[PDB]
């Protein structure tokens, strides 16, 4: 209606439509801090890395937090967050700012360099990464022999494998695909709700004061009703492609904290 | 004055405790009067890291712990002349030249029925035999 | 005769000396050329919220 | 004595109680006609325009009964992937011993029991945590006789004066034996190696 | 109700909880055996 008393009082004999409307999207709102809150909080405890860094040699300093900027990201992630880029419509803000969601993975990866998979049953127990290492190839049926004997080659070839992600991600483009598809996606369903409000729905125009102060009332009422339906028909249709969208979002999160409760805290 | 919005009635501190009731933008509220103030993550602790030390447990406890899931709902049917007309045979006669709609809202329903029965099914009948302590 | 509601404020953009209004995208008008002092003003919504 | 702890079940009785009495509640709207009744519009009017006044209520009528049917699917997906879900923990949990972490429990999974609720199923899951932690000082191999020795399983560990091995999720320590080590070359590229018997 | 009806399920709750008795007892005399 968009302040317009007839208009609203027309409204009112559709019974309680926009009511379950609400309903929806305030559903949708709450799954979606859910799917975040689940995915990323699967830690009890804010973990620490120790300042002097000896991992028997590996480097691990393209993903640890860096210090010196504020939002205390690190490298890749700052590369990822830099390579990606009304009428009664609202945005509601995300209950958890990327900052806590930075500190939450910079704790959950602390825990894994230091202590292991022992974190993710009970209490954090240091273990040297190396024997950590010569563990975890003895889990694939390989003996930690293999591991203590080649120790700098292992070492080099996974920093030179870190490197090259960098450069793979930096150069080229296009790497983030879903996401953008998301965002577009988005976008373009707002773009055409708010595009629909300009259409005559088979009435004389499509501006509710120039019917008003054109017509006598008992005829406005006819081109009330029919701009009506037509609106109301339009919020339906976005209404339902958001739940779809959102069903489909919320089995992609599902999937993601299955992934990194079993590949992070422990070897699969 | 918040990220969220304008808040009023609660009195802004400086402490971080954990999120009572989520307000948003990384802050929420409590009751002690009602304050409003950032969420704290959790303890913070760093983990005494050595190249040649390492913890081993001495002791253990068993512990038991719940989970719930929903596995089925009420299955529903709706005769559709009967809730549009209601005993009116102008009515029926009205609907009558809307073609074919009644048939395909009672598919779905009867699909979903049938899929109720067997989400129960295959959940719960797993053993070829009745067993007894 | 072009009719709405908002809040008036002073603004920079440079129309050309012919247009009477501008409109940012959706089609929805963002500025107007008041028809005596022949300045633009921008419109913003009144604000709301739940 | 916990109440609250029931909230999916209970969330799904009323989701949709709700949804049939909004569906029920509906029959009460004009939808621009005169009435909401049927009686008084067959009897205050003439066919031609009782019809007319008529195929208002029908075309509101179907379009409430099209949003539940919609809305009715919708939720049977959700619950459909629920009682995916919900099965392949019975079989996987309860029949057997489940190694992937955190599955179904947590902590080390040790067993799983069923019951059974008025619309659904809860787990007991029974799982193994360690405690009671104590610092020790470590070492990867053993040198002796110019030979390198590994832990067959378990780990070295010291109490600060003598070495043995032990269960790496138990403290059990255990003389240092030809029987639960073995060799691989010599005490020069192994970084870390210690002397000892 | 006015053209609404509830159909009854088809396992009712006693077989519902006699099918968890048997798989709790199978459980604990036979292990993971009788799966
Ligand atoms: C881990 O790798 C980083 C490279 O990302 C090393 O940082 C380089 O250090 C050298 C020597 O100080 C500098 O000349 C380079 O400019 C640094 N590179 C960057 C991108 O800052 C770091 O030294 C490595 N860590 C260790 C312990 O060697
Ligand atoms: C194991 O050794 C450490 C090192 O002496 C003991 O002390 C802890 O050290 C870490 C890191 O230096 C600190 O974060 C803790 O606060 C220290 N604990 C204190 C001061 O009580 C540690 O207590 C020893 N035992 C265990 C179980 O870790
Ligand atoms: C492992 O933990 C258990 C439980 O905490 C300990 O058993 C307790 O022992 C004390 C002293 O003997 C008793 O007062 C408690 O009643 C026991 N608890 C139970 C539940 O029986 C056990 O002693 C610990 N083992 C070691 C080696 O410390
Ligand atoms: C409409 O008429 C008014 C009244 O004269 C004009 O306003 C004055 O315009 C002269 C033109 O040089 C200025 O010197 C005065 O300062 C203006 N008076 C004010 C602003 O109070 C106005 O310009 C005319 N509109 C046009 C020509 O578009
Ligand atoms: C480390 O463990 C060894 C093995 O138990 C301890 O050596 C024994 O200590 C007891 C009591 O001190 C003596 O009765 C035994 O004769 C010792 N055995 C040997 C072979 O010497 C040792 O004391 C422990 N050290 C520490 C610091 O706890
Ligand atoms: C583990 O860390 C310690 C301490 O950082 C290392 O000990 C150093 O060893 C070198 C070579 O033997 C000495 O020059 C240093 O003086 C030692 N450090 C200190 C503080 O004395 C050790 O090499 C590391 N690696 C192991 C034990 O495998
Ligand atoms: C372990 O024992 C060997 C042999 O007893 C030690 O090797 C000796 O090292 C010293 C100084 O490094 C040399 O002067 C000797 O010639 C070496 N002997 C042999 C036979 O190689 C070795 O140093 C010992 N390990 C440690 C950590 O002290
Ligand atoms: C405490 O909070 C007040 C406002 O709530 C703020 O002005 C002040 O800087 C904070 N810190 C201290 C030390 O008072």
């Amino acid at each position: 209606c968009g302040d317009s008393t007839e208009c609203s009082n027309l409204l009112l004999q559709y019974g309680s439509f926009c009511t379950q409307l609400n309903r929806a999207l305030t559903g949708i709102a709450v799954e979606q801090d859910k799917n975040t809150q689940e995915v990323f909080a699967q830690v009890k405890q804010i973990y620490k890395t120790p300042p002097i860094k000896d991992f028997g040699g590996f480097n691990f300093s393209q993903i640890l937090p860096d210090p010196s900027k504020p939002s205390k990201r690190s490298f890749i992630e700052d590369l990822l967050f830099n390579k990606v880029t009304f009428n009664g419509l609202t945005v509601l803000p995300p209950l958890l700012t990327d900052e806590m969601i930075a500190q939450y993975t910079s704790a959950l990866l602390a825990g894994t360099i230091t202590s292991g998979w022992t974190f993710g049953a009970g209490a954090a127990l240091q273990i040297p990464f190396a024997m950590q290492m010569a563990y975890r190839f003895n889990g694939i049926g390989v003996t930690q022999n293999v591991l203590y004997e080649n120790q700098k080659l292992i070492a080099n070839q996974f920093n030179s494998a870190i490197g090259k992600i960098q450069d793979s991600l930096s150069s080229t483009a296009s790497a983030l695909g879903k996401l953008q598809n998301v965002v577009n996606q988005n976008a373009q369903a707002l773009n055409t709700l708010v595009k629909q409000l300009s259409s005559n729905f088979g009435a004389i125009s499509s501006v509710l004061n120039d019917i008003l102060s054109r017509l006598d009332p008992p005829e406005a009422e006819v081109q009330i009703d029919r701009l009506i339906t037509g609106r109301l028909q339009s919020l339906q249709t976005y209404v339902t492609q958001q739940l779809i969208r959102a069903a489909e979002i919320r089995a992609s999160a599902n999937l993601a904290a299955t992934k990194m409760s079993e590949c992070v805290l422990g070897q699969s | 004055q918040t990220r969220a919005g304008c808040l009023i009635g609660a009195e802004h501190v400086n402490n971080s405790y954990e999120c009572d009731i989520p307000i948003g933008a990384g802050i929420c509220a409590s009751y002690q009067s009602i304050i409003a103030y950032t969420m704290s993550l959790g303890a913070e602790n760093s983990v005494a890291y050595s190249n040649n030390s390492i913890a081993i447990p001495t002791n253990f406890t068993i512990s038991v712990t719940t989970e719930i899931l929903p596995v089925s709902m009420t299955k529903t049917s709706v005769d559709c002349t009967m809730y549009i007309c209601g005993d009116s045979t102008e009515c029926s006669n009205l609907l009558l030249q809307y073609g074919s709609f009644c048939t395909q809202l009672n598919r779905a329903l009867t699909g979903i029925a049938v899929e109720q029965d067997k989400n129960t099914q295959e959940v719960f009948a797993q053993v070829k035999q009745i067993y007894k302590t | 005769g072009l009719t709405g509601t908002g809040v008036l404020t002073e603004s920079n953009k440079k129309f050309l000396p012919f247009q009477q209004f501008g409109r940012d995208i959706a089609d929805t008008t963002d500025a107007v050329r008041d028809p005596q002092t022949l300045e633009i003003l921008d419109i913003t919504p009144c604000s709301f919220g739940g | 004595s916990t109440a609250s702890a029931l909230g999916k079940l209970q969330n799904v009785v009323n989701q949709n109680a709700q949804a049939l009495n909004t569906l029920v509640k509906q029959l009460s709207s004009n939808f621009g006609a005169i009435s909401s009744v049927l009686n008084d519009i067959l009897s205050r009017l003439d066919p031609p325009e009782a019809e007319v006044q008529i195929d208002r209520l029908i075309t509101g009528r179907l379009q409430s009964l099209q949003t539940y049917v919609t809305q009715q699917l919708i939720r049977a997906a959700e619950i459909r992937a629920s009682a995916n879900l919900a099965a392949t923990k019975m079989s996987e949990c309860v029949l057997g011993q489940s190694k992937r972490v955190d599955f179904c429990g947590k902590g080390y999974h040790l067993m799983s029991f069923p019951q059974s609720a008025p619309h659904g199923v809860v787990f007991l899951h029974v799982t193994y945590v360690p405690a009671q932690e104590k610092n020790f000082t470590t070492a990867p191999a053993i040198c002796h006789d110019g030979k390198a020795h590994f832990p067959r399983e378990g780990v070295f560990v010291s109490n600060g004066t003598h070495w043995f091995v032990t269960q790496r999720n138990f403290y059990e320590p255990q003389i240092i034996t030809t029987d639960n080590t073995f060799v691989s070359g010599n005490c020069d590229v192994v970084i870390g190696i210690v002397n000892n018997t």
